[PDB]
């Protein structure tokens, strides 16, 4: 009868046919990942085409439902996060121009090739080439040259793209009563209707900016020491910043592959319990079963058989190709899969674990409707398997399991190099993350000039970061661009989120758990009432706000770094008892192209 | 609506059907018959074949015919019967009470065959051909209808 | 069968055995409502309606007794006063498949609730509002049915569990569907407390001589006392004799 019945009915079909068309869709795309075939590729297609035309029919005749009657907060959930029209709300052209940008983008970066000018035909590609390339290879020379080219042939081709793109998905966000495309990322956090529970999108700024603030003197105690340690004294001034192509990557994100440069004892050895499993002759059926017994023992209930059956854990042969990335699969109606090339490494191990918790966490909500089978945020699924990768990776839980032999010690010197490889894993990004994201919210916005785009960005990254770029760019450059999130249309403040949800997931989980002594030796193993207040909130998925799934977890409603905090604080020790002769922060005004 | 199914002149066949508690109980006989016009004046048993916990009210009845003779129908009394089982349990003869005097005095006395003498059956009684009620006379009426016909109310 | 389109066999003149279904132990549920399965075995009724179908893990318990759901209002209704029994166990391997085992529907809508014993086949597109929906899906029209989902992957609540309602009728007609009615080995020169179908006799069991006719159970003397029983597993005639006695 009412407007509102009549839209929890128009749902629940909607819901229906969801179910059989995203399982068809799921199925054909698990086929095409496992097989790599034209015949996979034309059904991929078609259940793409299929799954987008119903997603749209369902769009348009729902969005004749005003929301503002209705009274029921999941029905409004499920109705608005159904009739988001997006980039439909501009023409069709528009929309098909921004379609055509973001697919040229998307092709320039993946197959973005630089070529030395010493053998013009040797050519090579962002990854494995270029990658390699500035994290392995220690040359100057080539590493600079590698980061340029990169920078450069794909940067100069992006730049009118991504402005186009740019000023496309600020109309767009306009038209759909967002300030900018900025503030449409940043409503999928934005709570409303609940009382003591509301998130706004400018909120996600403000926690944002106060977490980096907090976590201010621990990355500049933590690039101080990586500058003293940095390998390129002369390139590289003990007062000034680091360069971009000097921190393993193009972009700096991640200064693990420095840590070889960056190691605090370098004859302590590192913890790998890969040549025990060896040893024990663990594969991807024996890892993956020891995690389903950690699973258990945390309090999770047993996984399926069908799992087991149906998901592909092994490099299928050759006669077949198989996508190797990890992935975790939910298919849809009760279907949960794991996709792996997983061979016999402890890395192999923490990643099968992670995917698993994925798994446990979609199957958890997979109670909820359609619209609600989600995780509650970009990160939150990711804080879950996060948490259980580094709860199996605990030395406790390698000698519960036999994988870590008893004899082994825990001293101080190996504490703090985990701590750090943590660190430049996790936190190196953070600092870059804080800024690509202010930087994509401002160019959404407007507030940066398109003739002082690059101009701001090498300013932050000599303050936000501490990185400078060895060789000045100009406009033309498109360098954040250069990354995958930006090329492909991603919201790069996910990572930041997540990292926030898994520590204070992690350190409510500890504090359940009652674990005594430090936060990284913290192990969940053989603790029912850990796994039993993660249940609480795995099962809810996105049915609920995400504060107030942070609430029920961690007592607070609202980002924090204090995990974090307490999680670093001997790391944090020990990096500020380093820098006491090396200059702690960076210099914005020194750069290695000007002497 | 199914809610039970079974399957399994010269001669004679004798059926007697009855609806008890329930229980439908037909009890037949096959006899070998060299007559064509009237039942033989003879004996022979009953016995029974099937009982079916129907229980249907069942009340009319027809029998069924296949087209390309003559048969007999009674009918049961609630009566008294005096029966002599043989040496191994066969119903050889029977007596119905009410059929006479005699029969009477044989069903009282437990023997087909009864020793001359008098003897005490029953007790005959007049039963009242109707009832008839006295009372004395309904002169005294009160006065309801001067209420009725009340001139002034 | 679906829920909404369950099979109702009637059970009747036979002898019903549910101590092998209850000691079976290859069911997820097993709920005898208002009788033990034991007693019931020993055990008769008149009529057994055996409803079987297909339902989710969450849905068995809706089959019940005063209950409320989909399952329960629109696919079929069970009287509050249920003597009967709920028997349950997984089909995974049975009416699951990969790709989805979609032969199975579930009715999802319908303008009331189901009266006990009552089966909905109608597929009348549902009104939730005011547009009439002649004939076809559309704005506040659905259809009443809903297709089941059932994967080998499934969660325990979701796989496909085949369930059958055991209703037992005791009308007016005699009992016809009975219970197995247990029967022991019986002995003879020895004073034993005997039963044969209710006879409940006591005394010693002795080799007969007399011969009984086909259609006869037992006998009788002149003064009207059970005397000889035709054993009923195998047919022939013992003489009983009363349980010795006398004064001291
Ligand atoms: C048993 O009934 C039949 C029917 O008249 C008769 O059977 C005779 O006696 C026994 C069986 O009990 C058998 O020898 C034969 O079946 C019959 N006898 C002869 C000589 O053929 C008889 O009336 C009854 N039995 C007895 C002993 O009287
Ligand atoms: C009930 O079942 C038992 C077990 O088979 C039957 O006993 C056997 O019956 C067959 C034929 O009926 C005979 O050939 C065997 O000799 C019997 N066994 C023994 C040990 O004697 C029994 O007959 C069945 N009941 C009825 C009424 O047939
Ligand atoms: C049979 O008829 C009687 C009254 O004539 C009634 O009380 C009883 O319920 C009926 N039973 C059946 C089975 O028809
Ligand atoms: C008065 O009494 C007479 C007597 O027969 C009767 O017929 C008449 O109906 C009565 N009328 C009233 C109003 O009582």
């Amino acid at each position: 009868s009412t407007i509102e019945e009549q839209a929890k009915t128009f749902l629940d079909k909607f819901n229906h046919e969801a179910e059989d068309l995203f399982y068809q869709s799921s199925l054909a795309s698990w086929n095409y990942n496992t097989n790599i075939t034209e015949e996979n590729v034309q059904n991929m297609n078609n259940a793409g085409d299929k799954w987008s035309a119903f997603l749209k029919e369902q769009s348009t005749l729902a969005q004749m439902y005003p929301l503002q009657e209705i009274q029921n907060l999941t029905v409004k959930l499920q109705l608005q996060a159904l009739q988001q029209n997006g980039s439909s709300v501009l023409s069709e052209d528009k929309s098909k121009r921004l379609n055509t940008i973001l697919n040229t983008m998307s092709t320039i970066y993946s197959t973005g090739k630089v070529c030395n000018p010493d053998n013009p035909q040797e050519c090579l590609l962002l990854e494995p080439g270029l990658n390699e390339i500035m994290a392995n290879s220690l040359d100057y020379n080539e590493r600079l040259w590698a980061w340029e080219s990169w920078r450069s042939e794909v940067g100069k081709q992006l730049r009118p793209l991504y402005e186009e793109y740019v000023v496309l998905k600020n109309e767009m966000a306009r038209a759909n009563h967002y300030e900018d495309y900025g503030d449409y990322w940043r409503g999928d956090y934005e709570v409303n209707g609940v009382d003591g529970y509301d998130y706004s999108r400018g909120q996600l700024i403000e926690d944002v900016e106060h977490t980096f603030e907090e976590i201010k003197p621990l990355y500049e105690h933590l690039h101080a020491y990586v500058r003293a340690k940095l390998a390129y004294p002369s390139y590289i001034s003990p007062i000034g910043c680091l360069p971009a192509h000097l921190l393993g990557d193009m972009w700096g994100r991640f200064w693990t592959n420095l840590y070889s440069l960056t190691v605090p004892f370098g004859q302590k050895p590192n913890i790998d319990v890969t040549d025990a499993m060896v040893d024990q002759a663990w594969d991807a059926q024996r890892i993956f079963k020891e995690a389903e017994k950690f699973f258990v023992s945390v309090g999770l209930p047993n996984m399926t058989q069908g799992f087991w059956e149906n998901s592909m854990l092994t490099d299928p042969g050759n006669v077949q190709k198989a996508v190797c990335h990890p992935t975790a699969w939910d298919l849809g109606k009760g279907d949960f899969r794991i996709l792996m090339c997983t061979k016999v490494t402890m890395d192999d191990f923490l990643t099968a674990h992670h995917e698993m918790g994925h798994i446990q966490y979609d199957m958890a909500y997979a109670a909820q409707p359609f619209l609600l089978r989600n995780g509650a945020n970009e990160g939150f699924h990711e804080a879950v398997g996060e948490i259980m990768s580094l709860s199996a990776a605990t030395p406790k839980h390698l000698k519960s399991i036999g994988l870590l032999s008893p004899d082994f010690q825990e001293d101080n010197e190996t504490e703090i190099n985990f701590l750090l490889k943590q660190a430049l894993t996790i936190v190196g990004t953070l600092p870059f993350t804080y800024m690509l994201e202010k930087w994509r919210w401002m160019v959404f916005k407007g507030e940066i000039p398109k003739d002082q785009w690059m101009k701001k960005w090498w300013e932050m990254k000599r303050e936000i970061v501490g990185v400078v770029e060895p060789v000045p760019h100009d406009e033309t450059y498109c360098d954040p661009a250069s990354l995958f999130h930006v090329s492909n249309d991603y919201s790069f403040i996910r990572y930041y989120t997540r990292t926030l949800y898994q520590f204070q997931f992690q350190e409510a989980l500890c504090q359940a758990a009652k674990h005594e002594g430090p936060l990284h030796k913290c192990d969940i193993s053989n603790s029912t009432e850990a796994g039993q207040k993660l249940f609480n909130m795995l099962r809810l998925g996105k049915s609920e706000p995400w504060t107030l799934a942070l609430e029920n977890v961690v007592g607070a409603k609202n980002m924090n770094v204090r995990p974090l905090l307490n999680y670093f604080e001997p790391l944090f020790t020990w990096l500020k008892d380093q820098n006491k002769n090396s200059f702690v922060g960076w210099s914005t005004d020194w750069s290695p192209y000007a002497d | 609506n199914c809610t039970f199914e079974y399957v399994s002149f010269k001669n004679l066949r004798e059926f007697v059907f009855k609806n008890i508690d329930g229980y439908f109980k037909i009890y037949s006989k096959h006899t070998p018959i060299n007559l064509v016009r009237d039942l033989p004046q003879g004996f022979s048993a009953l016995e029974p074949l099937v009982d079916l916990p129907i229980g249907i009210n069942i009340t009319r009845f027809q029998t069924l015919l296949a087209l390309h003779a003559a048969y007999y129908v009674g009918y049961l009394q609630p009566r008294t019967f005096l029966l002599k089982y043989n040496e191994n349990g066969t119903i050889t003869d029977a007596v119905d009470c009410a059929l006479d005097p005699l029969s009477e005095t044989k069903c009282t006395l437990k023997s087909f065959t009864v020793e001359k003498g008098i003897y005490q059956t029953s007790n005959f009684r007049v039963q009242p051909t109707e009832s008839i009620v006295r009372f004395p006379n309904i002169t005294n009426l009160c006065p309801f209808g001067e209420v009725f016909n009340a001139t002034r109310f | 069968a679906s829920v909404y389109a369950w099979n109702r066999k009637r059970i009747s003149n036979c002898v019903a055995d549910y101590s092998v279904l209850y000691n079976s132990a290859s069911f997820s549920t097993f709920k005898c409502y208002g009788v033990s399965p034991t007693k019931l075995n020993d055990l008769c009724f008149t009529n057994v309606y055996a409803d079987s179908f297909v339902i989710r893990g969450d849905e068995v318990r809706q089959i019940a007794p005063g209950q409320t759901g989909k399952i329960a209002d629109y696919n079929y209704k069970l009287p509050d006063d249920f003597t009967g029994c709920v028997i349950a166990w997984n089909s995974n391997n049975l009416d699951s498949k990969v790709g989805g085992n979609y032969n199975y529907l579930y009715r999802l809508f319908r303008k009331s609730n189901l009266k006990p014993f009552e089966r909905d086949i109608s597929t009348e597109i549902y009104q939730a509002g005011s547009t009439p929906c002649n004939g076809v899906e559309g704005f506040n029209c659905y259809f009443p049915l809903q297709s089941y989902g059932f994967q080998p992957t499934n969660g325990v609540g979701y796989q496909p569990y085949r369930v059958v309602v055991l209703s037992f009728e005791l009308l007016h007609a005699p009992a016809t569907v009975c219970g197995p009615k247990k029967s022991t080995n019986l002995v003879k020169n020895k004073c034993v407390n005997f039963n044969f179908n209710g006879l409940t006799g006591t005394g010693v069991l002795t080799e007969s001589n007399k011969k009984f006719l086909p259609f006869q159970q037992f006998g009788r003397d002149i003064a009207d006392t059970t005397d000889a029983v035709r054993d009923p597993q195998t047919l022939e005639i013992l003489d009983i004799t009363p349980c010795s006695f006398g004064g001291v």
